[PDB]
């Protein structure tokens, strides 16, 4: 008798990563803007 | 004239790039975004996951106790 | 006696997004066709 | 001469640029069809999960129900 | 001094442009990293689920043979 | 009596793909390393 306490573990080791690129789109739509500086006027 | 060629040429070039560099901005920050979402929902799937296992696990070792009881 | 109906629930509260980039990436290929017309040819 | 030199560097910083535009074209669709792919498996995961989950709350709802009959 | 004007701004968009490609390049580097590790998040939780979902239908196999054992 | 073997049954049919595009972004950084190239000198 005394049937052992069976544990189902914990669900572990696992996580997802998450992107952080603000940096990197917010550096294009600053490039994308600049470009207006580059335009030529003769 | 031929300086004024090569301006507007340069100049329509400069346009069509920066349509690019919006297109890939807007791109880019929607794939974030989704991406994002998806890490959040799969690291909450994993705790209500664990959650949900672990009360599983509970009412299993309750019923083996009260099983053992009943012997 | 008379086990309640321990019900575990419904997993959810939870979804994934869905990408629509495909406008964003037509226009890309559309630009990178439309910069021939913008070669110089003196 | 120098408005020469001014169009082939030019031709050939617009040929470079529309391979960049190109491959992050292609790349963007290769990260869309992913995140898409991963995305509906998560869910269909948390589907069929929920469809297991439940067979497994009846299946124990069945076990207590017996096992008063037993009492 | 017009070539120099175009030669001068040609050199300022092409330098932005290659911060523009440098940015792009390290924001796809990073949704791939990103999406990458999802992938085998989700990949390596449905294997670890598979595998605890079996060992819970394999101890409630158990229970059923242990209570029919009772009857 | 002679309770069935209830089997739950494996959680399949299902997989996450799998992203290559470093072939894109190798690309990417040669054409920014290249575009030096294409700079203007009179």
């Amino acid at each position: 008798h005394t049937s052992p306490d069976v544990d189902l573990g914990d669900i572990s080791g696992i996580n997802a990563s998450v992107v952080n690129i603000q940096k990197e789109i917010d550096r294009l739509n600053e490039v994308a803007k600049n470009l207006n500086e580059s335009l030529i006027d003769l | 004239e031929n300086q004024k060629l090569i301006a507007n040429q340069f100049n329509s070039a400069i346009g069509k790039i920066q349509d690019s560099l919006s297109s890939t901005a807007s791109a880019l920050g929607k794939l974030q975004d989704v991406v994002n979402h998806n890490a959040q929902a799969l690291n909450t799937l994993v705790k209500q996951l664990s959650s949900k296992f672990g009360a599983i696990s509970s009412v299993l070792n309750d019923i083996f106790s009260r099983l053992d009881k009943v012997e």
